[PDB]
């Protein structure tokens, strides 16, 4: 199965394998049983060139897995700033919400990623969005001790 | 084969049966009573067979939880060791060999899961579960991961689910209340939720099983694993610089792993009960007796206080005993089988996002307490996916055919039952009534061949009950309220979701 090999090559950072697997016909939007696509795994694992190559070959930039995560969610949670920027440039919904109603801004706020937060705000991130616990990105930055971030989000 | 003046002992083949025979040899030198140690295959299943005829060994060594059933069948002698002897063993191990308020075996050894960590990747192992996400992010940046353990088997995830308040069956006095299940309370929910969040955030992969986690830890790819004493040998061979320690806390409370207590019971058919008492109390359960067994193959932590204090100088054995004492004794009742299957499904379903944590645990709570399949009509039975996985239980009912009312549950025995699949979900969107005629036709075709149909769904509550109600209405030309009252009389917990009930009422207008 080329699809499963493409998922693992994207997770593992094997640039040449990703390209050769697709040249052999692997579906760029292959998904496992939970809706996880290669673009999800490259964004989680921080492999920028693979992200770019998958997008160039038509990967869904806004594919959402069974928990409602898009690649933008994973890149923001895992702190990969350049991948965050590349996904937005390719049409990623800055305000995509997972099944807990969390947006990429909520997830970058958890870890205090200032630069990712600034990029998301510049692209229209909704500072009023509340997750299912009634929390805004600001609330989350408060509850995780990210004072410098909370100063910026205090509108 | 059982004769006065002689002792026959059964112990499993992976225990130190040669060390035990040494003890039996010393018993014979001191008393004239000869002791024969045997390790037959499947001895835990032979024993209830040979013992019901009044035969078998004098003494049987096995994990305590199998002994609750033996004691129900009246196969184990009741023991009454003096208070001074009872004080030699940790009190919680005596609770493991209690059945209906009477002692039915001697506790020998003590086993539970611990946290195992790689001192090179992780010199400062975490004290809390809450630390693991941040620990994982820092290790992922170097190509490693924080934690891998077997997520397929609920035995390995239960310590986290139980930490904040989950429990199997509530234990009060000396009896488990099989109608009081604690898999759906707030502590259980809080623990499963934390586990599922680790998976959706990619700190763990829901597909990791026993061998994947073992290979990863033993090759230096993950900093921690969760495992028991049976795994140490392979870690030693791998030469990883490891330590064994207390499981992390969750919400400030200890993880609560289940405890297995290797136990020695006396056959109720034995004519040598006093000799068995003398052997067990005066020779085996002493520093010398356990040591001879332990020198052959290690027991792990032991129930004898004086020898455990010696063995716990090994910090791995100290960690096993410490985790065991914060954990819970494995319940010794036969309802554990349905419990384990119920929880195993909930964790798999919640980890894969197929169900929310609340729905997954609500189903597990029902199934953990459920009886067997329920007879609706002599050829039509109602139950759960658990029942559908027990071939001998179905065969005992004379089931020849199954209706699997689910999207994902597989048909396990396609050479032994006729299957019909009704692939609908239990939600307000599913059009189950478009399957009524096909389901009804299938039941009639089984009935006309003299067969029996078992209709099941995940919880045996909504989807499968809807199919049985549809069959009764069409076949007996009765209304939903009559069919519904009939089935609630055989299993009051049935409850089609209200959209399914609406389709049933619309179905009655057409019959």
């Amino acid at each position: 199965d080329l699809g499963r090999k493409l998922l693992e090559a994207a997770r593992a950072g094997q640039d040449d394998e990703v390209r050769i697997l697709m040249a052999n016909g692997a579906d760029v939007n292959a998904a496992d049983n939970t809706g996880t696509t290669p673009l999800h795994l490259a964004a989680y694992s921080g492999h920028l060139e693979i992200v770019e190559v998958l997008l160039k070959h038509g990967a869904d930039v806004d594919a959402s897995d069974v928990f409602g995560y898009t690649p933008l969610h994973l890149a923001a949670y895992w702190g990969h700033l350049e991948i965050v920027e590349v996904l937005l440039k390719n049409g990623a919904d800055v305000n995509a919400m997972d099944s807990d109603g969390m947006t990429p801004l909520h997830l970058a706020a958890k870890w205090g990623y200032l630069e990712i937060v600034e990029v998301l705000l510049k692209h229209g991130a909704d500072v009023n969005a509340q997750d299912k616990f009634g929390k805004t990105a600001f609330d989350i930055s408060i509850d995780n001790g990210n004072e410098d971030l909370a100063e910026i989000l205090q509108k | 084969k059982i004769e006065e003046g002689k002792l026959v002992i059964w112990i499993n083949g992976d225990k130190g049966y040669n060390g035990l025979a040494e003890v039996g040899k010393k018993f014979e030198k001191d008393t004239g009573i000869k002791v024969t140690v045997e390790h037959p295959d499947k001895l835990e299943e032979k024993f209830p067979q040979v013992a019901a005829t009044g035969d078998g060994p004098d003494i049987i060594f096995w994990a305590h939880d199998r002994f609750g059933g033996y004691a129900q069948s009246g196969l184990l002698a009741e023991i009454t060791p003096a208070a001074a002897f009872q004080d030699k063993l940790y009190p919680f191990t005596w609770d493991a060999v209690r059945y209906n308020g009477k002692l039915i075996a001697y506790p020998i050894a003590v086993e539970a899961l611990s946290l195992i960590y790689n001192k090179d990747l992780l010199p400062n192992p975490p004290k809390t579960w809450e630390e693991i996400p941040a620990l994982d992010k820092e290790l992922k940046a170097k190509g490693k991961s924080a934690l891998m353990f077997n997520l397929q088997e609920p035995y390995f995830t239960w310590p986290l689910i139980a930490a904040d308040g989950g429990y199997a069956f509530k234990y009060a006095a000396g009896k488990y209340d099989i109608k009081d299940v604690g898999v759906d309370n707030a502590g259980a929910k809080a623990g499963l939720t934390f586990l599922v969040d680790l998976i959706k955030n990619k700190h763990m992969n829901a597909d990791t099983d026993y061998s994947i986690a073992e290979a990863a830890f033993n090759k230096g790819e993950t900093a921690m694993t969760i495992n028991g004493p049976w795994a140490w040998s392979n870690i030693d061979t791998s030469a990883v610089n490891y330590g064994v320690t207390v499981l992390p806390t969750f919400k400030g409370q200890p993880s609560k792993p289940f405890v297995g207590v290797l136990s020695a019971g006396i056959n109720a058919a034995s004519p040598n009960k006093e000799l068995a008492k003398e052997f067990l109390e005066n020779y085996l359960l002493t520093d010398e007796g356990l040591e001879a067994v332990n020198k052959d193959k290690p027991l792990g932590a032991v129930a004898l206080k004086s020898y455990e204090e010696e063995l716990a100088k090994d910090p791995r054995i100290a960690a096993t005993m410490e985790n065991a004492q914060k954990g819970e004794i494995m319940p010794n009742i036969p309802q554990m089988s349905a419990f384990w299957y119920a929880v195993r499904t909930a964790v798999i379903n919640a980890a894969s996002g197929r169900q929310t944590v609340d729905a997954a645990l609500a189903a597990a709570q029902t199934n953990a307490a459920a009886g067997g399949p329920v007879e609706i009509l002599p050829f039509l039975y109602l139950g759960s996916a658990y029942h559908a996985s027990r071939k001998d239980m179905l065969d005992a009912l004379g089931i020849t055919a199954l209706i699997n009312v689910s999207a994902n549950c597989p048909n396990h025995f396609e050479g032994h039952y006729q299957y019909k699949s009704i692939p609908v979900e239990d939600n307000h969107k599913a059009d189950i009534s478009s399957w009524f005629n096909e389901a009804i036709d299938f039941i009639d075709s089984i009935k006309n061949a003299g067969g029996r149909v078992f209709v099941h769904s995940q919880a045996g509550i909504s989807r499968s009950a809807t199919i049985c109600l549809a069959y009764l209405m069409r076949t007996n030309r009765v209304k939903l309220d009559e069919a519904f009252e009939f089935v609630k009389q055989r299993r009051s917990i049935i409850s089609p979701n209200f959209s399914f009930m609406g389709q049933l009422l619309q179905f009655e207008s057409q019959v």
